[PDB]
């Protein structure tokens, strides 16, 4: 039963454990380029921000408060772009693992899809970078400008900044995914409207993972969910 | 749990009440039930 | 069995909801004057400790460590003041749905326990604002001034003051419900003595329950549930 | 069954608790001793890559994020001194609690292992104080010196230095307890090598378990792990 | 899990041990048992 | 649950399968679940 399957599993997921490797040591070899690009947006919105603040008066900068705070993000957006780095031969692996499983009827349905769906990722993710944190970033900063010193740190900064461009990228595959199982046809708008009810379960089941245990953090969470099932709605009931 | 916190989980069942509301949380419930016995005897 | 009972929860839950709601907007109208109560024992606190330095050699001040800090702090502060805007509502369809349940013998001893236990977790809230603060932040960060910089951030702040002012809150609602519960009579010094070898593990449970993964943190928040319980003996002894 | 055993551990386990608690009062009362020991390095490490940021262009210091943080972390560093001056106190108690199970033949070998472990345990915390951390944390500061602000936080740097401290200590026991287990003989180099397909599974299931919930920390602390048992490999090899 | 270490779990084993005691202990023992039970027939 | 997330416990498991491999996964899983069952009788 599953020893052909195992042995055939081994050997690909060996390879893709391979392939973050060495886009682990790719991304390490120009950590300094990455990280300048992750960087560059905030640095932007504190200089931004200074001169709006050293008007109304007429300092805040990067920092880490870890010793290895530095060392542990330059590892951690190498690893980020390790795995990214090694999507394709992830993926295609996948592939390859499932391609006798599929049917030649959906089988040329696979590679648009994949197509589609990574060429969408990457607008999310250059939309959220080039489009939304210029002005997300500096309107959060001025918001507590007359109040507290923006002494932001690395450590908090990268994880925070990730999940944005991450989270970008998924919140547009979304419209896609529900595009992509709309033309060949298997829900209509009927269906995607009653189940919502146990879909706003969901929502709020998948906020409490991908956030800190509290409820707010799961509300500011809930409501983009909730408004990328709404737009989904119309989607489906365009097509 | 998971990243999960006891608040938390009031608040998913909170919007479980809310919106299965009277009926369909019974047909939910016993759902569930079956589903969690189908991968028991499996 | 269940249905009328669900039907019934469910339109006060929407109502709680709805006055949680409610306050959470009217409280982030007025989110600076809050943010402002909030933070004010910090300043003096730290403008205290700042003289006392330049007086000893002959800085520090509110930070944020996060982007998005000062608009989750917002949030945040506006969340709780709208949960205790709505305690009203809540408590008030909470009593609507029990009160046909409860009997007529003791459904004129809820209003006033309401009532009391109401009155006490403010004056706790107010003392631990008023009289605990001052003393204890000074203290505090008198503590660290001789070796540390006071860089304090609002993130973690903003936690440790709610959390402050809700301990104590509660912590003046336990006597009372002793009083209540004595003044009636359902126990007696004896039983609250010879179940404290189970109240010392319920305590111990509830203190890993409130508080991070530490043991520290653990004993820290035991000992005053253990005092607590010591002044209800008193106060059932008395009584 | 284990009615005498539990009177028997009831007794000794209130001994080991109470000598937490002396050695708690003792390390309070010389918390500065044992803090100015602690951040010792940290002052050396910023000192010294001051000297070198302070060239190239031609600041940073330990602070403190919270307002409890210096008499936490002082309370936190005095309950890991209360600990380490109680491990006589709790292991002549753990053996008094054995011995009359363990046999005369093996009686005489729990003496030396627990000397020669205790023993090999402070060389591990001393060889990481003297030795790794003056490079380490010169090195970890450097990495990040052209980009951010070194504002080192006490409360984070604490739970940093003793894990390195600790581990490091159990880092040179795992060495010696595998000689031990050699030397006596109950298992051989083939044992060692053939049990490895379990041991990778159990180091990341501990390393896990030894690290927040970031998949690159569960890397970072296996990766010693692995190594340790290939030095454990050679010491069977050699005996 | 909720909030708690395995630290924790060991402290407050600790203190059921030391305060239960030698008795007590196995009447809680097969008091929490019976409890685990009852809820297990429902 | 522990200090353990949800992509800690896949990378604990893809060790498993990697280094266990075709043989030897279904005896490590026969003795977890004799393991299993041997402390639920005792």
């Amino acid at each position: 039963s599953m020893k052909p399957h195992l042995a055939e599993l081994r050997q690909r997921l060996a390879i893709s454990v391979l392939a973050v490797f060495v886009g682990f040591i790719i991304a390490f070899t120009f950590h300094n380029a990455i990280l300048g690009w992750i960087t560059k947006p905030l640095n932007n919105a504190l200089i931004q921000v200074g001169k709006i603040v050293e008007k109304r008066e007429m300092n805040g900068m990067i920092t880490t408060h870890q010793v290895g705070g530095a060392f542990f993000v330059a590892l951690k957006v190498s690893f980020f772009a390790g795995i990214l780095m090694a999507m394709p031969v992830i993926l295609w692996q996948l592939w390859l693992f499932i391609a006798p499983g599929l049917y030649d009827n959906e089988k040329k349905m696979v590679l648009p899809f994949v197509v589609g769906g990574s060429v969408m990722f990457l607008i999310g993710v250059l939309f959220a970078y080039y489009v939304v944190t210029p002005f997300g970033f500096q309107f959060l900063i001025t918001f507590g400008s007359f109040l507290y010193t923006p002494l932001i740190n690395i450590e908090d900064y990268v994880g925070f900044f990730t999940k944005i461009l991450i989270g970008f990228g998924i919140a547009f595959e979304l419209p896609v995914v529900a595009y992509f199982l709309a033309l060949l046809g298997l829900i209509t708008d009927k269906t995607l409207k009653d189940y919502f009810k146990y879909a706003i379960v969901i929502i709020f089941l998948l906020a409490a993972f991908l956030t800190p245990p509290d409820v707010l953090t799961q509300l500011l969470m809930a409501a983009p969910l909730i408004l990328l099932y709404g737009l989904s709605i119309l989607i489906v009931h365009y097509v | 749990m998971f990243g999960m916190g006891f608040s938390e989980i009031l608040v998913i069942a909170l919007v479980a009440i809310l919106f299965l509301g009277p009926d369909k949380l019974p047909e939910a419930m016993v759902q569930i039930a079956k589903f969690f016995n189908s991968v028991r005897k499996t």
